[PDB]
């Protein structure tokens, strides 16, 4: 089976170079027709692409970017690289790598997760984590993510066990230049007494990861 | 290069109906010396990445569903979806590769169902939160349909203006209804010196406005 | 004629 793991900066400031790596198995650029493709996206936008590599090593660059970017790959043929030079707030995106069509075909095939990239000069911060305490047929409880830059958190609910009923909001920017969202799950009621709700809150740019047990609040 | 146009912008549909996404090219993708369409339809469902449907303007990728049909030739293409299921729910973008990729800006496909009435909770800050000097009041408006509701937040009996942000969830691919969140923000100090929070929520499905409060300390 | 972002 074939896997894609964007790797990048999370923020880095106007005029850096950005600087993408994108990690793959199941298939190699050392094998015939095989090559890399970068797709970037901004939050409510569409598609725009960058550059594709093959196993030739032959590097195609979007005509309207192509000063700006530089595609490689590493001897081993497991890696490809992205440089964007000079980054301006325009190239706050996701980004996503993906397998370009088998047998030298520049349609794509698989795309991984994808990385959010922000064009900022501000500084990174850690999220604050708080319960939200359901109330005493549903109930509802959930976490308070607060005070953190940038984007983006990971919510989960037991490490990924509980999924049904999670909805985790968008981020809305504070009058402070600060992101803050809640996850919130409903339940049946008669599982307050006996299940554990504990929401797994991961902040890559910080390395911050908080993991909140939400029970019903004492009087 | 060559620029794809969608169209509609965006469609809303009801489960089993039959749609038709339509993508406009600048330029002919059909190659006399082959008889092939270069284009390309992708499916991204919200939080995922973009996955293949069909190349070559008609063939599926497999595991594709009979149900999503490309057609189309010279300038002209089509995505039919034959009986809209909720999970199809997502953007649906073209993309040629007769010349260097590019997309089209995209069609966002909408489930159109049944009114669902929200079901509203209302969470005090967290005495965790307290300690900090800032206080976060939540509102969850929950599994509610259609997207539009208006939210009024009362601190002791009085209207609220510029201190509340909302946050409202994309389609669910399930159930296909929406969530939404209002977050008041007080200090610690205003929060501590009022006694009285009340959430009051208009939708349409709701015979009349449905209000959840707490006071400050009370169970 | 196709130029694809693709070797020959
Ligand atoms: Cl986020």
């Amino acid at each position: 089976e074939v896997k894609l793991q964007e790797s990048g900066p999370g923020i880095l400031q106007p005029s850096q170079t950005l600087s993408l790596t994108c990690s793959f198995s199941g298939f190699s650029l050392n094998t015939y027709g095989m090559g890399v493709g970068w797709i970037r996206q901004p939050s409510g936008k569409g598609l725009e692409w960058l550059a594709n590599i093959w196993w030739t090593d032959d590097k195609y660059y979007n005509s309207v970017l192509k000063s700006r970017l530089t595609i490689s790959k590493d001897t081993f043929n497991n890696q490809v690289f992205l440089k964007i030079s000079s980054v301006d707030t325009a190239d706050t995106a996701t980004y996503y790598c993906a397998q370009l069509a088998y047998h030298d075909n520049p349609w794509f095939a698989y795309w991984g997760q994808g990385t959010l990239v922000t064009v900022s000069s501000a500084s990174t911060k850690g999220p604050s984590v708080f319960p939200l305490a359901p109330s005493s047929g549903t109930a509802a409880l959930g976490c308070l993510v607060k005070d953190y830059f940038p984007e983006p958190v990971t919510v989960s609910w037991n490490s990924g066990a509980l999924t049904s009923g999670v909805h985790t909001f968008p981020a809305v920017l504070q009058s402070s230049g600060l992101y803050s969202l809640s996850s919130v799950v409903t339940v049946p009621s008669s599982s307050l007494g006996t299940q554990t709700y504990i929401c797994n809150v991961n902040h890559k740019p910080s390395n911050t990861k908080v993991d909140k047990k939400v029970e019903p609040k004492s009087c | 290069d060559i620029e794809l146009s969608q169209s509609p912008s965006s469609l809303a549909v009801s489960v089993g109906e039959k749609v038709t996404l339509s993508c406009k090219s600048s330029q002919s993708l059909l190659y006399s010396n082959n008889q092939k369409n270069y284009l390309a339809w992708y499916q991204q469902k919200p939080g995922q990445s973009p996955k293949l449907l069909i190349y070559w303007a008609s063939t599926r990728e497999s595991g594709v569903p009979d149900r999503f049909t490309g057609s189309g030739s010279g300038t002209d293409f089509t995505l039919t979806i034959s009986s809209v299921k909720a999970e199809d729910l997502a953007v649906y973008y073209c993309q040629q590769y007769y010349n260097y990729p590019t997309f089209g800006g995209g069609t966002k496909l909408e489930i159109k169902r049944t009114v669902a009435a929200p079901s509203v909770f209302i969470f005090p800050p967290s005495d965790e939160q307290l300690k900090s000097g800032t206080a976060s009041v939540v509102c969850l408006l929950n599994n509610f349909y259609p997207r539009e509701a208006k939210v009024q937040w009362k601190v002791d009996n009085a209207l609220q203006s510029g201190n509340s942000q909302e946050s409202v969830t994309e389609q669910d691919s399930k159930d296909s209804t929406y969530s939404l969140s209002s977050t008041l923000t007080l200090s610690k100090a205003d929060y501590e010196k009022h006694k009285v929070y009340a959430c009051e929520v208009t939708h349409q499905g709701l015979s009349s406005p449905v209000t959840k409060s707490f006071n400050r300390g009370e169970c | 004629a196709p130029a694809p972002a693709a070797p020959a």
